[PDB]
RNA sequence: AUCAGAGUGGCGCAGCGGAAGCGUGGUGGGCCCAUAACCCACAGGUCCCAGGAUCGAAACCUGGCUCUGAUACCA
RNA sequence: AUGUAAA
RNA sequence: GGGCGGAAGACAUUGUCAGGUGGGGAGUUUGGCUGGGGCGGCCAAUCUGUUAAAAGAUAACGCAGGUGUCCUAAGAUGAGCUCAACGAGAACAGAAAUCUCGUGUGGAACAAAAGGGUAAAAGCUCGUUUGAUUCUGAUUUCCAGUACGAAUACGAACCGUGAAAGCGUGGCCUAUCGAUCCUUUAGAUCUUCGGAGUUUGAAGCUAGAGGUGUCAGAAAAGUUACCACAGGGAUUACUGGCUUGUGGCAGCCAAGCGUUCAUAGCGACGUUGCUUUUUGAUCCUUCGAUGUCGGCUCUUCCUAUCAUUGCGAAGCAGAAUUCACCAAGUGUUGGAUUGUUCACCCACCAAUAGGGAACGUGAGCUGGGUUUAGACCGUCGUGAGACAGGUUAGUUUUACCCU
RNA sequence: CCGACUUUGUGAAAUGA
RNA sequence: GUGAUUUCUGCCCAGUGCUCUGAAUGUCAAAGUGAAGAAAUUCAACCAAGCGCGGGUAAACGGCGGGAGUAACUAUGACUC
RNA sequence: GUAAGCAGAACUGGCGAUGCGGGAUGAACCGGAAGCCGGGUUACGGUGCCCAACUGCGCGCUAACCUAGAACCCACAAAGG
RNA sequence: UCGUUCGUCUGACUUGGGUAUAGGGGCGAAAGACUAAUCGAACCAUCUAGUAGCUGGUUCCCUCCGAAGUUUCCCUCAGGA
RNA sequence: UUGAAACACGGACCAAGGAGUCUGACAUGCGUGCGAGUCGACGGGUUCUGAAACCUGGGAUGCGCAAGGAAGCUGACGAGC
């Protein structure tokens, strides 16, 4: 999976609506907060005795990930992310066939 | 912890570690060595 | 599993020592002016074996 | 114990106790679903008649 | 009985598609009175068989053939 | 390293 | 001299937090389907063909295969061309390099299994491209007419391509995938933090991603022969029942053997049966229990007849031996080794045939084996322990009822 | 087992800021 | 742990374990320290034991291989690969 | 699957849930489905005795010194003479 | 328990009384042995009418209507929707 | 239970006792009363067999009378075939 550096594409800023040229680059999960609320419930949930209070996911199946890309359109500079098929080997603006 | 078993044998290291809880610390207590005393050793 | 025996030791119940027949404490005697400054004279009375 | 079991016995006699029934035949059918360009039409001939 | 493994130079072995070698053995000169040892060269291969895909195979999947280890319990 | 049984 | 005498000395120690170690100990888990269970496999998500009985649906640990990917092109569109193979030709050039003409319904190609589909294309080459875009609804397959996955037809936009009609909402069609909670990202110059504001932080709304393959989605290792409980004849191990592959017995045909002669005695290649002392297959009966090997003891029954009686045939001279008939009246032993059934030797004998009776027979015995708890060895296992491996020691209850 | 703080005061030097 | 006396206790420290050693420029907490900020906080430097690195140890747990050829009858194989 | 009173499917019916007549006996084979009674007639099946109903009227075949043979399912018999 | 027969009998000997050790505890020349006929965790009371998708039972009459063993999902297959 | 007279389990006999109840929430159906309302259910007053009965409050207690939104918020302009 080969995909282009830059993509013509829908932008629906309200001050595009149209075809614009975009930026192409990828998705990474921004790192957790620890003032998210899910994570305090959590570090008070585990503080004292019980041990491990909620599960932990042991089972992987999964080889691959969903890859993100992220469409940023060059005339107001916001971004639109649309998913990809699961792929093993992916790159962007890679060289192209022959 | 040396019990059991269909034939009588250890099983496991006889050399236990000098931080073992009680009643784990049976056998050759935080042994430096184990085996016939030989040469400098037996200086 | 259960208190093995070398935890069993510890309590003292049927472990502690054997001394009922045994003639005291041997050492020396509480060091006083006497035996810092000079000398103080014994005379050896009995040798006694003592049991244990 | 092989507990896996499948058959259509008795299974067109349960049918056909209340009968296999067809649904009730409509004066003015339903329009949902339709082509939306059309209906937008008929809707707005409908308000402008006299 | 099924299933894992392994079939490559005379022998024991390596080989990750561009694709064949390591030790030892063979052959011809040299050194020696003469053999070994040593020195200089030279030649080796139905890659187990039949397929099939593949830029392109000894290697990758399938079938066939032969050697080896395994697991086969409660009654 | 070693040295026809063939006298 | 207001120091009981020494040693250490603001380190030890104590108290509170922090990290590491911790089967010494606590709690808990240790899927399912399954021709018993276990081991194996995956028939649990899931596609093609077939089974499938010409609508649709349709099972098995049925059959032959496939799936967790791959692709900025292998997506979109326009134009031009035609493929496999074969024939005939051209220096090196041959079976096979490149070129040329003719034939060419696809016998090629289209990412991958299979099936279907496609010829001025859906294949090949070239051009230009990003419809693999945005919004939310509808329908189809699944189906409870739920969700997901996937697909289809419009509506409202913005674009590609082409002169244009048109075509384009990924891959020619049928598989290629994922809830809640949580985290994370994008979008609004959005909503709230409840005394009012500024202003970081947090909390929401809409839409994605991080995954649950047991694939409508728990966070999870063994062993028990020291064992327990609720149940199960929905389910194994023994008799019984169906079957008869396998085991045993028997026929038919007759190529050959039988020094010449198919059939005295045999009988290949083929083929038809019977039997129910084997085993296999099955799971109908019994798990609020039908005492589970063998021997000993005793009786009875069958014939597929070993000897004994009466016969028929012969490659029957005699003696012996062989095949067959009628025949179950009578008989079929003593021992070495083994728990053995089985076996195999020794010996006698007229002969030492073959079987059944809940694989007859434990309130008849016995208890050698197997088959609890002790223990040893070997192999396996880190260990507890395992062994369809060997070994040794290990309780055999009741009748007086009816027949 | 290990560290900080506490118990925990006194004063001297060497590298440190 | 083994089990009188007698005779004898071979090879293996790679694994598991036990243990020894700390140069320091691996990793590794709380506390303490520095910076940015209006603060909450964040970030960096540092961070003891442990682990990793390097030694020892089998009367510690334990383990202790294959395939071809080869002697003048044949067999076999002291010998060789 | 060699097969099985075996395992798995398709359509219909039955049993399960249902007595009654027949097949001697039987859950699903044949007839037929039902309040308590009188009279008549039938279905399947029968008419020598058991056992209600002819030892009825006809025509052939069979002679078994093997238990002749004699009831849809159904309680076998084959190749071959 | 009884009969006969056996093991030991100056010793790590037999035995009375006193005293110590108490339940995940004791004590064990080790058999998971013993701890009042109770031991791979005693006994007593309570929590407690513990839970059971599993077995057993579940009490009067008549009259009327009258099934299902099939679909989908479920650590679901003796269960439930 | 597919199938019981079963070589499936329970039942020697008799008497007495012996198992879908009470409560809370909700739902459909039915009955009663009132009706855009309706409840007097915590209290108060009164009541001489009555712990009963009878009176009183409610101008906002519950439910209903209005909904959509996460929220800030906004909130049914009058129906034809
Ligand atoms: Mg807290
Ligand atoms: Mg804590
Ligand atoms: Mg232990
Ligand atoms: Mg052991
Ligand atoms: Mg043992
Ligand atoms: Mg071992
Ligand atoms: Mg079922
Ligand atoms: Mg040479
Ligand atoms: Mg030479
Ligand atoms: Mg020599
Ligand atoms: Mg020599
Ligand atoms: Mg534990
Ligand atoms: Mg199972
Ligand atoms: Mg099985
Ligand atoms: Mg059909
Ligand atoms: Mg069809
Ligand atoms: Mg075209
Ligand atoms: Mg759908
Ligand atoms: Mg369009
Ligand atoms: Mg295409
Ligand atoms: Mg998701
Ligand atoms: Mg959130
Ligand atoms: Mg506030
Ligand atoms: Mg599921
Ligand atoms: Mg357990
Ligand atoms: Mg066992
Ligand atoms: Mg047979
Ligand atoms: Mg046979
Ligand atoms: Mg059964
Ligand atoms: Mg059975
Ligand atoms: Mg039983
Ligand atoms: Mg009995
Ligand atoms: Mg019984
Ligand atoms: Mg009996
Ligand atoms: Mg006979
Ligand atoms: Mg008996
Ligand atoms: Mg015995
Ligand atoms: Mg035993
Ligand atoms: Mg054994
Ligand atoms: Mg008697
Ligand atoms: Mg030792
Ligand atoms: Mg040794
Ligand atoms: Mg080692
Ligand atoms: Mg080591
Ligand atoms: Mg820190
Ligand atoms: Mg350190
Ligand atoms: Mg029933
Ligand atoms: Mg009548
Ligand atoms: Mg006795
Ligand atoms: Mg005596
Ligand atoms: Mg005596
Ligand atoms: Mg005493
Ligand atoms: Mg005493
Ligand atoms: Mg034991
Ligand atoms: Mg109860
Ligand atoms: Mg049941
Ligand atoms: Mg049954
Ligand atoms: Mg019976
Ligand atoms: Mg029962
Ligand atoms: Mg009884
Ligand atoms: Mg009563
Ligand atoms: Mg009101
Ligand atoms: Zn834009």
């Amino acid at each position: 999976v080969n995909v282009p550096k830059t993509k013509k594409t829908y932008c629906k800023n309200k001050e595009c609506k149209k075809h614009t040229l975009h930026k192409v680059t990828q998705y990474k999960k921004g790192k957790d907060s620890l003032s998210a609320q899910g994570k305090r419930r959590y570090d008070r949930k585990q503080s004292g005795y019980g041990g491990q209070t909620k599960p932990v996911f042991h089972k992987k199946a999964k080889t691959t990930k969903k890859i993100v890309l992220k469409l940023q359109c060059q005339s107001c500079k916001h971004y639109s992310q649309r998913a990809i098929k699961r792929c093993k080997h992916f790159e962007i603006g890679g060289d192209k066939k022959g | 912890p040396h019990g059991g078993g269909n034939h009588q044998h250890i099983g496991h290291a006889s050399t236990v570690r000098r931080d073992a809880p009680p009643g784990q610390k049976v056998g050759l207590i935080a042994a430096r060595r184990t085996g016939r005393l030989r040469g400098q050793a037996a200086a | 599993g259960r208190v093995i025996r070398a935890q069993r030791k510890g309590a003292g119940s049927v472990f502690k020592s054997h001394t009922h027949h045994r003639k005291g404490p041997a050492r020396f005697r509480s060091l006083d002016f006497g035996e810092r400054n000079g000398y103080l004279k014994g005379v050896v009375t009995d040798v006694i074996h003592d049991p244990g | 114990a092989k507990s896996k079991n499948h058959t259509a016995h008795n299974q067109s006699y349960k049918a056909h106790r209340n009968g296999i029934k067809k649904p009730k035949r409509q004066r003015q059918a339903s329009t949902k679903g339709m082509d939306p360009k059309f209906l937008r039409n008929l809707r707005y001939s409908r308000k402008h008649n006299v």
